[PDB]
């Protein structure tokens, strides 16, 4: 239930490494700034400066340590730690517009890329020129991507669209990885090919995030709908519609639990249970504070997991437009709310 | 002709629905970054219009969009001298837009007034008092306007006066 | 011209 | 300064004639055959009678969204207009709690409708439905207002 | 580096900003304006902190500019000032970037189109003399765009700081009738929003004030697709307003001058150029080629240079080809335009393919001797060392 | 009968009013409103010398640098300058009025918005300034002789602009506009008296800096010397001059000495009082002309027009046509020695002509303009306003599109 | 146009720091070279004194501008002890006083224009320094009291200690 | 340039 004000503008992005020590926002401008943990304080040690335009999307491989970027530019930028400073490594996305959300992938050997030119660009590595080139998959697409998350076969895709839908893909890409396992959502996983689609197009889907299992995926939508479909059930879909403003970020605590923010500002939490086949609403988590009554001040853009993994997490971020980090521990909020209860 | 405690109760909550709102850079044009409730180049990602009115001649519309948002005003005009006097109190405020960053230019069509309300607004201002303005607008416009019927019919006797006086 | 060179 | 040659290519407007236009989805099934929407005779068969909270969920029940048609869901709003004018103020609350959610959010779509073209005291009547829907609803139903691509 | 070891270095010798790199490299190691500033003392300014030398150049002058009174010895790609631009080369080749020997490098260069030859006899008399480079070749602008981008065929449009140049090639064949230049760079550019912004009362008249409008121009200002609705928007809205703050903590505002400034590349009579925009010159340019060249040349559109990162302009420049294409090939069928294949190549990298263009015609050429140009070669004919590239010298 | 049209030359020191055909102005009075210090009592104020001596009244001074910046007061200026002063019904009479080349067009939009739907004109027409002052020149030139080309230097009490005009056309785009003039030369001789001079009331510090100017100051061809000859040789270049004090009546007497050449030094290095600014004016005017066609820089050289109030300084074209052709005969010198010496290039012809009427130059510009019938076409009519709105007058020519 | 600078300067001319050390005429002691001629770097920045405070902008052409600079913002210290001076033998007594002040020097804080002057590297180029400006601290102060001082009163003219607020941009050395 | 434009 920490927050530290890094700023007093938004933070469009952030990003942390794997030992939690450091820290990668971007503070709605064309830099990224590195922060590192020093005792209770934050002290910034790193500021990459190569983007023409703003930050959009972040994130950090955790075993290599690379930083990759996008920006409205049409650009992304992989960076690589080469003794005290970060040099970049260039892209090739091939967009006629900007990009809009980025993510590695778990195994580190690919990333995905989501842009206002209506397609998502898998990249690879090519040490025949240095490159990082990209491959399309804009089949079904019909206008913007939002977020992004991937499968932990490290080939399957899911892509939160503003077409109001939320595909599933199949980013396999086989100069750099065989062909993949089987999986409930389907055996047929060429490169491009839409496993499932959502049936609901209402509101623009802002935040997807696969499950630990693999087999249940949730999305969040504008018109104040969580959804989460489960392949082990035929890929039937549960609503939940709020009775508050929309969501914008979600992520899989456990196999059951999610955890959403938006422009409430706050976080909740939400429950599935398959027996039942529906998911209910968990309460809000944060205590209302002893005009706004929380600790973020503005929305919040993007959450993240810390410690534990989507497994079962003990600790999640929050990032938001009032120019704050707010760490959260879970155990710390099931004992600070005794109703709370985390499925 | 309704009462006025539950039309401001309306639109506030109308507003609070329409100003959840983010950045978003454009799809037709390379970099651009504009307001697509303008602009309307993008059908998808213009929500619904939503009227709310007191009566036939009051009312507003909050058009939004996923980065902005365009709340027309109607004020009540019963009378001739009350037409004119809201029609020049609205130019003489669209002439500082520069300084209430939320307004424009030029009404909508058949409105009195409209706002413009996009997302580096929310981030950098208050949200929740931006629509404090528009509320303390609507209802303090009836009264600043009969202030100044009232101050053209007391200069209308002083100048009959300062005339009729001499004779 | 209307094809080949501009007249 | 001015120019002396020929502009007015800068006229035309060449994205008109677009293919990445946005398309919208309809439903094929209602193309052919329209939802009938809640019958007159149904709800007013109620009315006569009084029983305007039996008369208000048969209006709610039917409700003619997937139809691209427009006279249907006018004559289906002007029922439902119909319905909402004539309930009594202290009777909203006990009608407006029997709902379930899908249909306050469905009340309140015809709500933001009955303000676009009001009669005399068509409107003092639906600001206080507003106050209940939303007590109920929150404004996650406004939302699926706004964001919903299919009218009433 | 190339076998014997010597070093292969690209240098661009801009008008606005140097690009210098080694053969190979996939970014350039330093990327500076090409400035050159003295010291001087002002009334408003006191600083006493910070050394300032008798000659700063590059970034320490641009950052210090409110000590300085800076002069740029390029101007539209000709060189004015020769003993401030070996101070610039100095620097360039010295230990704060590329601490190099000249003696024992290779080194390629650039001269735009349709320039004097005394600009570059001058630089190759400077570089066999001066620094004594082992190897140097003189590149043009435009075949480097093509390297870079990995073409044979395909029209460019090269624009600068001072110069705004466009050559066509077609399978690598030059065809130097065609070349054109337009006036106008960001420069031309950058002294516009001056004369607009004075309208608002914002007064930018010293040397160092002429960067700050740079950086006001190279963040907000921006192409208008259709200029007729963005005009609307400044006329109705007032969301174009943005603000920037200057060194001196004065905080400004600008509008509708964001697009105003650079719609002079399209619209150029607003700078009192008599002429045709980027656009309608393009056009005139490939209708001048040969008939059969001209269908490979509207899929090879290759946009290159820092004044071609305008937000917009590569969507504004399909938008304005394909009018004249209707008006005057088509002579108005809308139906026919579905079938005309028209491809902009607006890479984000952009910004520098002169410089990455040269870091691979060195790569390929590192290791050749019938490319450069020796300094033995120099001794013995002199500035007719040139006729290796054709270009007729005495 | 038939009615001629109003002429208001709105600048900031001084202001140019009467009626169209005449040769001097009706009306010449300072630019200034004085008010009290609700209901009727907005009308309590006077405009002009009537607003000077007003002890119990506030003078305000609403202009700056051309431009208005209170149109509360000049839209009172403006109703006294017609019912008032000229006594004009506004609903006949037409009107000319002037703007200068930097009136920004959101100023050029609520002029029109006042006198057409406040005063309800049928007419307005909103001229440049100083092209007006070139106009009446070529009514002392010879007739046919005429010199359509012509270079402008309009300098008055708020800003300077130098605009160039070819065969009859203005070249907007390379107008240059110094925000140095006749306010910023007062409060500089204003600031070396407060230094030196004490025993100056403060009240009559002005009073007292444009008397020394318009009296005793000058234009130097050195500045250095100058200060020499007013140390080694005192008597002979320090005047004296003796004020009244308006509270006690009693004399006060001063010594003027470097405060008659400092002052209009400020033209040729206005560093002096702005340091935003640097380049002289003998300078600004030859940028002005090289960047003008290459066809229309002999004639420009030769017919150079000095207009405005702040011209009047003696020796001062003698000391700009000198600036110039060192900076001309220089450049051909060295175009000579680049070729190969082998023509000697034709000389550039100077001229800097000082005409007789500068008080009212705009003005008579303006109402030779005004008595003809192309006025009455080129006006914006109430008409073209009810449809196209204030913006129809948003345009000048220093700009395109 | 551009302010008045030094003439003097010569390749022959030596350097201190980055100053240039120019010849001086005076019956004072220091290392300054004797001048033979009518005309030094003191009766210029004297000449062009009076000029040069109005001016907002001054350029850096060579090394006797650093010298010149110095001189023309002492001679704003001279005015403020000299205009409280009821006669001329007041002024020199009181000139003298000054110059044995030691000011602060190329290097050290106090002196306003430390970035673009040059500290003596070793010690004996210090002591060179201290005892150059010196030489021009004393020659400076003995030739302002002949023309400070009207012979008709034998006291302060109003002609020079109206330059009493007018330094030379802003800088003083104090 | 040496003659028209500037450099
Ligand atoms: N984001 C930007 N938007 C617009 N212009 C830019 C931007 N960044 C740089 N520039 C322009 O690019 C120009 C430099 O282009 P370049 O060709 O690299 O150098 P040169 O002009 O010396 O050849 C600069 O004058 C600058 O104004
Ligand atoms: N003989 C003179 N010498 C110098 N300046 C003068 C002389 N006579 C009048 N002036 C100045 O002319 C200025 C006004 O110029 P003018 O252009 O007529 O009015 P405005 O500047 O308001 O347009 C006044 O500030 C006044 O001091
Ligand atoms: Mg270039
Ligand atoms: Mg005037």
């Amino acid at each position: 239930m920490a927050y530290h004000s890094f700023l007093v503008e938004p933070i469009s992005c952030h990003a942390w490494n794997k030992d939690r020590t450091q820290i990668a926002i971007c503070p709605n401008n064309h830099e990224v700034h590195i922060y590192e943990k020093s005792g209770a304080k934050w002290t910034k040690v790193h500021e990459l400066k190569e983007h023409n335009g703003q930050v959009t999307g972040i994130d950090w491989a955790p075993e290599s340590n690379r930083i990759v970027t996008c920006g409205t530019d049409r650009n992304a930028y992989v960076w690589t730690l080469k003794g005290r400073t970060w040099k970049p490594t260039l892209v090739i996305l091939r967009i006629n517009r900007a990009a809009r959300c980025v993510r590695w992938a778990p195994n580190e050997n690919k990333f995905a890329v989501g842009s206002g030119s209506r397609v998502i660009s898998i990249c690879y590595f090519e040490q025949e020129n240095d490159w990082w080139v990209c491959k399309h998959i804009k089949k079904p697409i019909r206008s913007t991507v939002l977020s992004l998350d991937w499968h932990p076969n490290n080939v399957l895709l899911a892509a939160g669209s503003c077409d109001f839908k939320c595909r599933i893909f199949s980013a396999y890409i086989k100069e750099v990885e065989e062909r993949p396992a089987p999986t409930p959502w389907g055996s047929k996983m060429p490169f491009g090919e839409l496993m499932f689609e959502s049936s609901s197009s209402c509101g623009w889907v802002h935040g997807v995030c696969f499950s630990a299992s693999g087999s249940r995926v949730a999305w969040v939508s504008h018109d104040s709908t969580v959804c989460l479909a489960d392949a082990d059930k035929k890929m039937a879909v549960a609503t939940l519609a709020s009775e508050t403003l929309p969501l914008l970020a979600l992520t899989f605590i456990t196999d059951n639990s999610l955890v959403a923010a938006g422009h409430d500002c706050f976080p909740v939490l939400f429950t599935y249970d398959a027996a039942a086949g529906m998911l209910s609403f968990g309460g809000r988590l944060d205590v209302p504070k002893q005009g706004l009554d929380s600790l973020h001040k503005n929305s919040v853009s993007q959450i993240s997991v810390l410690s534990g993994g989507k497994a079962k997490c003990s600790q999640f971020c929050t990032t938001g437009m009032d120019g704050g980090m707010s760490i959260w521990d879970v155990k710390s909020l099931e004992s600070a709310l005794k109703d709370l209860k985390i499925k | 002709t309704a009462t006025l405690r539950p039309y401001l109760s309306a639109v506030r909550a109308t507003l609070q629905a329409a100003l959840c709102l983010e950045n978003f850079s454009s799809q037709v044009v390379e970099r651009h970054n504009k307001p697509e409730v303008e602009v309307r180049s993008s059908k998808e990602l213009l929500l619904q219009p939503v009227t709310i009115s007191r009566n036939e001649k009051e009312k507003v519309l909050i058009e939004g969009s996923i980065n902005s948002v365009r709340v027309s005003i109607a004020v009540k005009q019963a009378d001739e001298i009350e037409k004119i006097l809201c029609h020049k109190f609205m130019r003489f405020m669209m002439m500082r837009a520069e300084n209430f960053f939320i307004l424009r230019r030029k009404p909508v069509e058949g409105y009195d007034i409209s706002f413009l309300i996009t997302n580096f607004h929310t981030e950098q201002m208050y949200k929740h008092k931006l629509v404090d303005f528009v509320i303390h607008f609507m209802e303090e416009i009836d009264k600043e306007i009969s202030e100044m019927k009232l101050s053209v019919n007391a200069r209308a006797r002083i100048v009959a006066e300062e005339f009729l006086k001499n004779f | 011209w209307x094809a080949x060179c501009p007249a | 300064a001015r120019n002396t040659l020929s502009s007015r290519f800068r006229r035309v407007d060449i994205d008109e004639f677009d293919e990445n236009k946005f398309v919208d989805e309809q439903e094929e099934a209602a193309a052919a055959a329209a939802e009938p929407g809640p019958d007159p005779s149904e709800v007013d068969g109620l009315l006569r009678q009084g029983d305007m909270l039996r008369a208000f969920h048969a209006a709610l029940r039917n409700s003619p969204v997937n139809t691209k048609n427009q006279a249907v869901k006018e004559r289906a709003q002007g029922v439902v207009l119909k319905v909402l004018t004539n309930f009594k103020s202290s009777e909203i609350e006990q009608a407006v709690q029997s709902l379930d959610r899908n249909g306050v959010d469905l009340l309140m779509k015809y709500i933001y409708k009955g303000f676009e073209k009001p009669t005399e005291n068509s409107s003092a009547v639906l600001l206080q439905w507003h106050e209940k829907a939303l007590a109920v609803g929150g404004l996650g139903s406004i939302i699926r207002v706004l964001t919903a691509r299919k009218t009433v | 580096m190339d076998s014997q070891g010597r070093k292969v270095v690209v240098c661009d010798n801009g008008t606005g900003f140097v690009k210098c790199g080694y053969a190979g490299s996939n970014f350039p190691e330093h990327i500076f304006p090409a400035l050159v500033g003295r010291p001087i003392i002002r009334s408003t300014t006191k600083v006493g902190n910070i050394e300032i030398k008798d000659l700063m150049v590059g970034d320490e002058a641009s950052e210090l500019r409110s000590m300085l009174e800076v002069n740029y010895p390029m101007e539209n790609g000709i060189v004015r000032n020769w003993d401030d631009m070996k101070h610039l080369w100095d620097y360039t080749f010295g230990p704060e970037k590329l601490n190099i020997d000249t003696r024992n490098c290779k080194i390629l260069l650039t001269e735009p189109p349709m320039n004097p030859t005394k600009n570059r006899e001058k630089i190759v008399e400077v570089m066999f003399e001066t620094y004594q480079f082992s190897g140097v070749y003189v590149a043009i602008q435009a075949v480097l765009t093509l390297y870079a981008q990995g073409l044979l065929t395909g029209v460019v449009v090269d624009s600068g700081d001072g110069v705004t140049h466009i050559c066509p090639v077609y399978e690598g064949f030059s065809l130097p009738h065609l070349t054109r230049r337009l006036d106008i760079a960001g420069r031309d550019i950058t002294r516009y929003l001056i004369k607009l912004l004075l309208l608002r009362g914002y007064a930018f008249n010293h040397s160092a004030d002429f960067e700050t409008v740079r950086m006001i121009k190279e963040k907000l200002c921006y192409v208008g697709y259709n200029i007729e609705q963005e005009q609307k928007l400044a006329l109705e809205t007032t969301v174009l307003v943005e603000s920037y703050t200057l060194p001196d903590g004065r905080i400004i505002k600008v509008g509708g001058e964001r697009f105003e400034a650079p719609e002079a590349l399209f619209q150029p009579h607003l700078i009192n150029v008599e002429g045709v925009g980027v656009a309608e010159l393009l056009f005139n340019t490939i209708q001048a080629a040969d008939i059969d060249t001209r269908s490979e040349f509207y899929k090879h559109i290759v946009l290159s240079g820092g004044s071609t990162m305008y937000p917009g302009l590569p969507s504004r420049l399909e938008r304005e080809l394909k009018q004249l294409y209707l008006e005057r090939v088509l002579k108005g069928d809308v139906e026919k335009l579905s079938k005309f294949k028209i491809r902009i190549e607006d890479p984000p990298r952009r910004k520098h393919m002169v410089f990455l263009g040269g870091a691979v015609l060195a790569d390929i050429m590192k290791d050749k001797d019938n490319f450069w140009m020796t300094r033995q070669e120099y001794q013995e004919k002199g500035v007719r060392v040139l006729e290796k590239l054709g270009v007729t010298v005495r | 009968g038939r009615l001629p049209a109003c002429v208001v030359d709105c600048g900031t020191g001084y202001t140019k009013l009467g009626y169209a055909g005449n040769t001097e102005p009706q009306f010449i009075i300072p630019s200034c409103i004085a008010i009290k210090e609700k209901g009727v009592d907005d009308l309590d104020f006077f405009i002009g010398d009537e607003a000077i001596e007003k002890p119990t009244y506030a003078t305000k001074w609403p202009i700056r640098h051309g431009i208005v910046e209170d149109w509360d007061l000049m839209e009172r200026f403006m109703e006294q300058v017609i019912f008032k002063y000229l006594r004009a019904e506004p609903e006949d009479h037409y009107f000319l009025l002037t703007e200068p080349p930097l009136n920004t067009p959101e100023n050029r939009e609520y002029t029109a918005e006042i006198m057409f739907e406040s005063f309800n004109v049928p007419g307005l027409y909103i001229a440049v300034q100083a092209v007006l002052a070139l106009a009446a020149s070529w009514t002392s030139r010879q007739v046919g002789e005429r010199t359509l080309t012509g270079t402008v230097i309009d300098s008055g009490d708020g800003v300077t602009h130098v605009i160039p005009v070819a065969e009859g056309y203005v070249i907007g785009s390379c107008i240059k506009h110094i925000p140095i003039a006749g306010r910023d030369i007062t409060y500089f001789i204003q600031q070396l008296l407060r230094d030196r001079e004490v025993g100056i009331p403060p009240e009559q510090s002005l009073e007292t800096a444009k008397a020394v100017k318009e009296r005793y100051s000058y234009v130097c061809p050195d500045l250095v010397k100058e200060f020499n000859k007013y140390d080694t040789d005192g008597s002979k270049w320090i005047k004296q001059y003796t004020g009244i004090n308006a509270i006690s009546k009693k004399e006060f007497s001063i010594d003027v000495g470097y405060e008659r050449f400092l002052g209009p030094e400020i033209f040729f290095h206005p560093e002096f009082a702005n340091p935003d600014f640097t380049q002289p004016i003998s300078e600004v005017v030859d940028e002005v002309i090289q960047n003008c066609p290459i066809d229309v820089r002999r004639p420009l050289y030769k017919n150079i027009v000095l207009s405005g109030g702040s011209t009047m300084f003696r020796d001062f074209g003698r000391r700009l046509q000198r600036d110039l052709k060192r900076t001309v005969d220089a450049r051909l010198k060295l175009s000579e020695e680049l070729s190969g010496g082998r023509l000697k290039p034709k000389p550039i012809d100077v001229q800097v002509i000082t005409h007789h009427m500068q008080r009212y130059a705009v003005w008579f510009g303006g109402s030779m303009l005004a008595s003809t019938p192309e006025f009455y076409q080129v006006c914006h009519t109430k008409k073209d306003y009810e449809e196209i709105g204030p913006s129809i007058c948003r345009h000048n020519p220093v700009f395109g599109v | 146009m551009p302010a008045y600078h030094s003439s003097l300067m010569d390749p022959d001319t030596k350097l201190i720091g980055n100053m240039a050390l120019l010849p001086i005429r005076s019956q004072f002691k220091g290392p300054a070279p004797r001048e033979t001629k009518d005309t030094d770097i003191v009766d210029e920045a004297i000449y062009y004194f009076k000029a040069n405070v109005f001016f907002k902008n001054y350029e850096i052409k060579n090394e006797a501008d650093r010298t010149l600079i110095y001189i023309t913002l002492y001679i704003s210290e001279c005015l403020k002890k000299l205009q409280k001076c009821n006669s001329k033998s007041q002024g020199e007594k009181e000139m003298y006083t000054l110059g044995i002040t030691n000011f602060p020097i190329p290097g050290e804080p106090g002196f306003p224009l430390n970035a673009i002057y040059a500290k003596p590297a070793n010690k004996q180029e210090d002591e060179v320094m201290r005892a150059y400006l010196q030489q021009l601290r004393q020659e400076t102060g003995l030739r302002l009291c002949e023309k400070v001082f009207d012979p008709q009163n034998d006291k302060p003219s109003k002609w020079w200690t109206c330059f009493v607020k007018r330094q030379f941009m802003n800088k003083s050395l104090s």
